[PDB]
Formats: C-alpha cells, structure tokens, sequence
C-alpha cells in the first residue's frame, strides 16, 4: 500500500476550506 | 468551472442524518455538502477503486473525459434518525438517466445501488433528482464504527481505503454523463464540512 500523500496529488489535496 | 460535462451538470449533493423533535419539528445534520478547478492524474487513484471488468479505468479511456471528476470531502461527523441521501442534476437536454453509486473497501466494491431518474422541465432546461433516499445500511454502520474509534488519525487511516464511485449514464445511448470518484477525510471538530474538486486528466 503506497500512503496517499506519497502520491502526486495537488498540495490543496489535504488543505481542508 | 463545476462539477458539469457537456450534457450533466451536478447542483447538489448532500448526505444527512435527520431527527423529527415533535410532529411539527424537526432537525437535520449534513455529514457532506455541494450546492478554476485543479486537476488529479486518474491513474494515481487507480487502486482505489475497483477495476477488472466496468472499472475505472475502463471508464475514463472510453470517455467523454470532460464527464470525470474527484471529489475530497472533509465530512462532519460531530452528532428514529433518518439517514440520507440527496442529489440534483441539471442538462439541457431530456432523457432518461441512470445512476450507479458504488461503495468500495480497498479498491473493492462492497455496495451497489442503480437508481433511474427522469426529467422535469424547468426553464428551458431538465431537472432530475434524488430526494431523501435512504441511506443503505452498509454506510451507517460504517459511520457508527466510524465514530467508535479511538481517534480521528485512526477514521482518516480508515478512510483512506474508503471511496465512492458515482457514474451517471444516459440509458438509451449508454454514454457517460456524469462520473464522479468521492475520497474522503473527517473534518478537523469545529471545521464543518469542506471539500475540494477536481477535474480527473490523462
């Protein structure tokens, strides 16, 4: 299982509004 | 811009648990909430969702790609009870759509509920919604154990192998309208809930 914030994701992915 | 392709256009969505006080009162809790759009590389949420046969991928190499979204939400879990769903869609055009919304645990689909839905017309335009459809059992439990565990990084680690798989067809031509990826994280206690979307390329 490859964690979700090694992926290349946006950095607003885990920037919660 | 929206959660909107060519021929579908999603207004709002929202998940909630509902209490009726007395016969004249009653109380409602949104866990999620929709009413310039970064984008996500589709292939790193491959594993998340399920594959193989109609899989996610399979989906989006047939396209339209401008109908293929991902939404992260940030859901509020702070709470006889009724629990929840609706939805509503706009289009220009009138046809007869199909919805497929499909629960997975580890990329492994755990849930499926296919709903039909027709059109109304409305100021040159079409209508088509979900009201109060009763949020199926799988889910509500997931929320309780949810809300049973010991500490918010353990329901984020829980989560991170939860998602929703939400793809809207016209049900004549077969063509994809609407598909949407839901990942998911608790909101940060007195946060609300939040989201961010994002188009899904390449």
């Amino acid at each position: 299982q490859v964690p979700m914030r090694k992926r290349q994701l946006p950095a607003s992915f885990w920037e919660e509004p | 811009r929206s959660i909107a392709s060519s021929k579908l256009w999603m207004l709002e969505f929202s998940a909630f648990l509902e209490r009726q006080q007395d016969p004249d009162t009653y109380n409602k809790h949104l866990f999620v909430h929709i009413s310039y759009l970064e984008t996500v590389d589709i292939r790193q949420i491959y594993d998340k969702f399920p594959e193989k046969k109609g899989g996610l991928k399979e989906l989006f190499e047939r396209g339209p790609s401008n109908a293929f979204f991902l939404v992260k939400f940030w859901a509020d879990l702070n709470t006889s009870a009724f629990y929840g769903v609706s939805s509503q869609y706009e289009s220009p055009e009138n046809m007869i759509i199909t919805c497929s919304t499909k629960v997975c645990s580890f990329g492994k689909q755990v849930v499926e509920k296919v709903e039909t839905e027709y059109a109304r017309y409305e100021n040159g335009h079409y209508l088509y919604r979900i009201h109060r459809s009763p949020l199926c059992e799988y889910m509500i439990n997931f929320i309780h154990k949810l809300k049973h565990l010991p500490e918010k990084y353990m329901m984020n680690s829980v989560l991170e192998n939860f998602t929703i798989l939400q793809v809207v067809t016209n049900r004549d031509t077969q063509e994809t309208l609407l598909c949407i990826a839901y990942v998911f994280e608790v909101s940060a206690s007195e946060h609300g809930a939040q989201h961010h979307i994002y188009r899904l390329v390449k």
